């Protein structure tokens, strides 16, 4: 029951001929599965971790200028030179300065003036990469057995460390069976080019070419003891005031500039090893061996009592906590809902089949009633506990919310959203292929466009579609305008 | 620039003697000065952990501040046990390094 | 960086929050707006340039918006 | 409490590298500085360079870049300094001190160790 | 942050050069150039927009250049 | 700032976004607009740091 009240869950009910269902585990969002004859169990991502970090392009963020030296040559007899300039430890650039009888020349004329300074490393900022092999994924598995206090519990569950070596794993649940996990870490994220840019006590996710494009001097990135920098002219400026001398300044500390720069980067944790959060992984669930506990259990007949208050969570599901009062340890709980005093029995018991394992402390049921005002009974007889409920909303509202949720899923998850909750249907695969090619062509156009610019481009193209002449107007307008507007509305999040 | 402080002598009767620290326009005129006294032959301790703030040094008798390009320290009721070398150190921001002084041989009679 | 090319719109986004969204949402826009309110002199020239370039209100509006937007962001 | 053991004094010959270990426990070592101030006999003490344990590089005094090196480890909370070249000049006791990262606190050397001593001779 | 909106054109004219004239003279164009080299995708979109909005040659080229300048800067 | 100085047009010296204070050097400046420098990040739901 780790999934209750998370604000991001999504029901994925369904199976296939050989009983697999695939699902993308968005980090920080847990998916819940259902079946006619299988237990409803909850899956949540946790702690995509890495090891054996490889470092390259160790940057520099603050300089230190020492050993200021300068050399001048008389006008019109060649450029000034310094034997010290060749060494890579020196930054040096020559301007022109007028040279006169007042500063010891032969004749009045412009002359070269090299000035060199000893750039020194200070507070380097390293950016490491990850060997793709070292990526490690952990998936927690919680089944919906109601315990005394297992509501949204996070430590409870069974970990399954899934690495690209062990793409397939078992999951030995207590007295339920083995849940199969087929995975595909290759398409989790393009980790072939991510860089883990570690700050003082922070670390981030960046794109490779952007990282190579940070306008700061860079080092070899190896474990050397005396790094040699390149493009050292960036962190040092030369002040040539009205052409009389040359002084050198170190241009301060670019820390805040960096913190402002990474305005779209995600976050990880750096504590010994780094547990990189913020990633999605698809997993083809295998429901081969799951079997319900207490299928042959006897349905007990006695009165029930409502220990805790009924309280409904977001997006339509309610929690019932009830303790059995009787003598049947193997009891299974009866359930039926009658709205309008009819026999409709409409709705779904979201939990598989609740059973009272032990009498003393309640086992808590979860169920999803229909939209209309519907009563819910539990036991049997006159004293059978009956609970009224009134869910607010209509079916069209649920449809609209589901559509919006699916759109948000598609925009963030790219081309894998069609793999989400699939069965293997021929229609679904073709839709995924078409959306994949179209979206790849689309994002090829907008690699690097921002919030407001995407909104404005969408407005411009929806206008050019609206007033155009030939039948391309509808294709351009609908497709590009709607896609760009809906991406501008929900991005950077 | 660089800071230079003079060595001087004093006596065990209580008297105000000023250990003046002189610097420049980039090292001490803008930054917090730090005052150290060392018992000779061992690890120097810190006497003033701010411009005019003492962490745990002998209170109410060791107090001083800085004026423009000069920083100074004043000691009152100086006895023999205060035989120490006094150091003023300021952070130079142009050369990106702290600027420790040569040292004062403060001898108290 | 020089904080002139923020790492934005790379497409590799996830449900989790970015480093700084609440501010980077409006940082550049607020820079443009404070520029515009500070200096109205460029507005007259932008209006003229959009107006005397071949004028269909679509073209005039897009030219004016772009020209008034580019100079502040890219000084 | 917080202190720096600074191992034990050792003396060597010219032309060989010597190491000075310097461990400070009792507090989170990451945030604070290590300064490595040298002190000559009958002379004033001058500071050379910081080392930030978490991410810091060497920032030696201009006199001493390419003359000394500084390393550290975060797991054991120890800062290492070694002398890549021993001339006849460096005959002194080398220290350690905890420094703050405050602009006014770059000279804030609150705590000091015993002082590892090294001299060079034939 | 404050790194944005330098007072390059603030107009307090002086004879001697400024703090960083050498870099600041070309840093913005450098940002645009490196953005373009990184991302070639926007060029096709800009060409398409200019071609299907620009009635004349000059209008097309002005639209193209403004679009190719604003987006890298607004990034 | 530090050992360097500059001349900036006054109108531009209040519009650059940073915290600012009365400049009375009373050792306890109560900074106006502290929100601009410090930044809150909220992870996926849950806590806040
Ligand atoms: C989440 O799961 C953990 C793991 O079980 C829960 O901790 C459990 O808490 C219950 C209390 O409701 C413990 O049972 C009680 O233990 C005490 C002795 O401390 C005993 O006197 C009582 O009669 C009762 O048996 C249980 O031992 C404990 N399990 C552990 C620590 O492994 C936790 O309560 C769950 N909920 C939350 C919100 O964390
Ligand atoms: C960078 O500049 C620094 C000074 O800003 C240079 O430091 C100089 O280093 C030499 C040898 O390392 C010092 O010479 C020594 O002087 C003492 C004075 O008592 C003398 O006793 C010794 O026998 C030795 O000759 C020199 O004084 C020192 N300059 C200072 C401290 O101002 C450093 O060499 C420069 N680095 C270069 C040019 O690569």
């Amino acid at each position: 029951m780790r999934c209750v009240g998370v604000g991001n869950r999504d029901f994925v009910e369904g199976l296939s001929g050989a009983t697999w269902v695939d699902v993308v585990l968005e980090h920080g969002g847990c998916v819940t599965t259902m079946a006619k004859n299988k237990p409803t169990l909850d899956i949540e991502l946790q702690k995509t971790e890495a090891t054996q970090l490889a470092t390259l392009r160790k940057l520099c963020i603050e300089g230190k200028i020492t050993n200021i030296t300068t050399d001048s040559r008389c006008p019109t007899q060649g450029e000034a030179v310094l034997p010290e300039e060749q060494d890579q430890n020196y930054v040096c650039k020559h301007t022109y300065v007028d040279r006169g009888w007042g500063n010891g020349c032969g004749l009045f004329g412009k002359g070269s003036l090299v000035t060199c300074a000893k750039f020194q490393c200070l507070e380097p900022i390293e950016g490491k990469v990850v060997q793709y092999e070292n990526l490690k994924y952990t998936v927690i598995i919680t089944v919906h057995t109601g315990d005394q206090h297992q509501v949204g519990n996070e430590t409870q569950g069974v970990t399954a460390e899934i690495t690209p070596q062990a793409s397939t794993t078992e999951a030995i649940l207590p007295e339920y069976g083995t849940l199969g996990l087929e995975c595909s870490p290759r398409t989790g994220l393009d980790f072939n080019e991510m860089i883990l840019l570690t700050m003082k006590n922070k670390a981030w996710m960046v794109h490779r070419q952007w990282f190579f494009d940070l306008p700061l001097p860079w080092a070899s990135g190896a474990t050397t003891e005396t790094p040699t920098w390149n493009r050292k002219e960036l962190l040092v400026t030369f002040k040539n005031a009205h052409a009389k001398k040359q002084e050198v300044v170190v241009l301060g500390s670019q820390e805040g500039a960096m913190h402002t720069a990474l305005t779209g980067a995600t976050e990880i944790q750096n504590s010994g090893g780094t547990s990189i959060f913020a990633g999605h992984l698809k997993c083809r669930l295998k429901m081969d061996k799951l079997e319900l506990k207490g299928m042959s259990y006897a349905m007990c007949t006695n009165t029930f009592v409502l220990k805790k208050e009924v309280s409904e969570t977001q997006h339509g599901t309610i929690l019932i906590k009830v303790e059995y009062k009787g003598e049947d340890a193997p009891c299974k709980i009866p359930f039926s809902t009658e709205d309008g005093q009819g026999k409709a029995h409409n709705g779904r018991l979201i939990t598989a089949n609740p059973v009272v394992t032990k009498k003393e402390e309640p086992v808590n049921i979860e169920a999803e009633p229909p939209f209309g005002e519907s009563n819910i009974v539990i036991g049997i007889g006159d004293n059978a506990l009956k609970i009224n409920w009134y869910k607010k909303g209509s079916s069209i509202g649920k449809m609209f919310e589901a559509t919006a949720r699916g759109a948000r899923r598609m925009a963030i998850l790219g081309d894998t959203a069609w793999d989400f909750g699939s069965v293997g249907g021929v229609l679904n695969s073709l839709g995924k292929m078409v959306h994949q090619i179209f979206g790849s062509a689309y994002t090829a156009l907008f690699s690097g466009v921002s919030w407001v610019m995407k909104i404005g481009i969408g407005v411009l193209l929806t206008w050019i579609g609206l007033n155009s002449k030939n039948t391309s107007m509808s294709f351009s307008c609908i497709a590009i305008g709607i896609i760009t507007l809906y991406l501008g509305a929900v991005v950077q999040a | 620039s660089v800071l230079t402080q003079p060595p001087s002598a004093s006596g065990t009767p209580g008297q105000r003697v000023t250990i003046s620290c002189s610097g420049g326009s980039s090292n001490i005129a803008i930054n917090t000065v730090n005052w150290y006294q060392q018992v000779p032959g061992t690890a120097p301790k810190l006497l003033m952990y701010s411009n005019n703030q003492r962490p745990s040094g002998v209170p109410d008798r060791f107090s001083g501040s800085k004026s423009g390009t000069s920083a100074s320290l004043a000691i009152s009721g100086l006895q023999s046990e205060d035989e120490a070398d006094y150091y003023c150190a300021t952070w130079d921001d142009s050369l990106k390094d702290v600027l420790f002084g040569g040292g004062t041989k403060l001898t108290v009679l | 960086s020089v904080a002139l090319a923020p790492h934005v719109g790379m497409g590799l986004d996830t449900r989790t929050q970015t480093w700084m969204s609440a501010e980077g949402a409006w940082r550049q826009v607020e820079k443009v707006e404070t520029w515009a309110l500070r200096h109205p002199g460029f507005t007259i020239l932008a209006l003229f340039l959009a107006h005397y370039i071949g004028t269909s209100l679509t073209q005039k509006v897009v030219i004016f918006i772009l020209l008034m937007l580019v100079t502040p962001s890219m000084t | 409490q917080v202190q720096l053991v600074q191992s034990g004094a050792e003396v060597k010959k010219p032309g060989a590298p010597v190491k000075v270990s310097c461990e400070a426990s009792g507090y989170t070592f990451t945030d604070y500085f290590i300064h490595w101030v040298r002190q000559a006999p009958g002379q004033g003490l001058e500071w050379m360079g910081w080392i930030n344990p978490i991410s810091g590089g060497t920032n030696y005094h201009p006199r001493f870049h390419g003359g000394v090196t500084m390393t550290r480890d975060t797991s054991m909370k120890v800062a290492y300094m070694e002398l890549k070249r021993l001339t006849s000049d460096d005959t002194a006791v080398y220290f350690c001190a905890r420094g703050r990262d405050f602009r006014g606190g770059y000279s804030q050397l609150d705590y000091w160790g015993q002082g590892t001593l090294v001299t060079v001779s034939s």
